[PDB]
């Protein structure tokens, strides 16, 4: 049927539109991360984290929508080889972007730890390298440098929660093949 | 017809019953994740065996991935065998953090090399079984070590939902 054909292709086009939309958000997040690691004023850092929090929020919403639409498209192609192939192709591209997001947040977590460590040597010049690593790795023990250590410490906790969300989403999409 | 998947379930149930069901002396047993059947050459354990290696050298073994019960981030790799009475038994264990390099044999569809402290050459029974298991091994690594991967040699990066760009940002090297 003609109308049955463009209906499924409308689903694929919508998914592919949200896929590229999702890819842009992920790259904007990566860029906000690297800008936040520069010397910025208090008002400039607040503006950057405003956009970053918005981008993070958009990413979570698009992940819900892509999860539902890709699963729904896969069910429409259970006995149609052409429909199954397109939906599977959408599923693989979604997973690659989830992998990009995970790796992007992984890089930011390391560089945020390295910044928190170097910032801990200022607040405690006598502290040794091991005492610095142990302090940053939560928890045991919590100047402009002090507030940043507490801030990046609370940020590492939210990065780990986001990466746990991506792992769960990643496995939710693998229970489809 | 559908023997591969059905035998995988028998192996899974038997591996769990023999190896991941009784507690130690004294955490509970590890949690099974996946496995694959492998061929190990006893004379050529660390490199591709030459074609004229006699069949007596070929030993039936299995690789098993599991997780510690109270820490799903501590994954272990096991090499197991089937005893004469049919019981499965684990003979060698690595920590997943020991995995440094994973290489695909360009000439043998079933062969691969895992590098911990030593290099280990193994072969799956079929080409598809190498693809599925190595995908499970690498996927579990990225998930376990927060977006990191070991060195990958001669694999299609899209198998692990990676590209050259994301691989370079994630590799431990």
């Amino acid at each position: 049927s003609h109308m049955d054909f463009v209906a499924f292709m409308n689903k694929i086009n919508s998914i592919n539109a949200n896929l590229s939309r999702y890819e842009n958000i992920i790259n904007q997040i990566d860029a906000q991360h690297k800008d936040l690691l520069t010397q910025v004023s208090e008002e400039q850092e607040m503006e950057l984290r405003r956009s970053l929090d918005d981008y993070i929020s958009q990413a979570t919403d698009l992940q819900y929508q892509l999860k539902a639409d890709i699963k729904d498209a896969q069910r429409d192609g259970l006995h149609d080889s052409n429909k199954q192939a397109q939906a599977e192709n959408c599923r693989q591209k979604f997973l690659k972007l989830i992998q990009d997001y995970r790796i992007i947040d992984s890089n930011y977590k390391e560089e945020s730890k390295e910044q928190a460590k170097r910032q801990y040597t200022i607040i405690q010049p006598e502290a040794t390298d091991e005492e610095v690593e142990a302090a940053i790795n939560d928890v045991n023990g919590q100047k402009t440098a002090l507030a940043e250590v507490q801030a990046r410490h609370q940020e590492l906790l939210k990065l780990e929660k986001t990466m746990a969300e991506l792992t769960q989403l990643f496995n939710d999409m693998e229970e489809l093949v | 017809s559908n023997f591969l998947a059905e035998q995988y379930e028998r192996d899974r149930k038997a591996i769990i019953n023999c190896c991941f069901s009784r507690p130690d002396h004294g955490e509970p047993p590890n949690n099974y994740i996946t496995h694959v059947r492998i061929i190990e050459d006893s004379k050529f354990p660390s490199s591709r065996p030459p074609p004229d290696s006699k069949l007596e050298n070929k030993k039936k073994r299995l690789l098993i991935l599991s997780a510690k019960p109270n820490n799903a981030k501590l994954i272990q790799i096991h090499k197991a065998r089937e005893n004469s009475d049919g019981s499965f038994q684990i003979g060698r264990t690595w920590q997943l953090t020991e995995l440094v390099r994973v290489e695909k044999d360009l000439e043998i569809s079933e062969g691969f090399i895992l590098t911990m402290s030593k290099k280990y050459y193994w072969e799956t029974n079929s080409a598809k079984e190498r693809t599925v298991f190595i995908k499970s091994l690498i996927t579990l690594y990225i998930q376990t070590f927060e977006g990191h991967v070991p060195e990958l040699v001669n694999w299609d990066l899209s198998l692990f939902y990676l590209d050259e760009r994301s691989y370079q940002r994630a590799v431990i090297t």
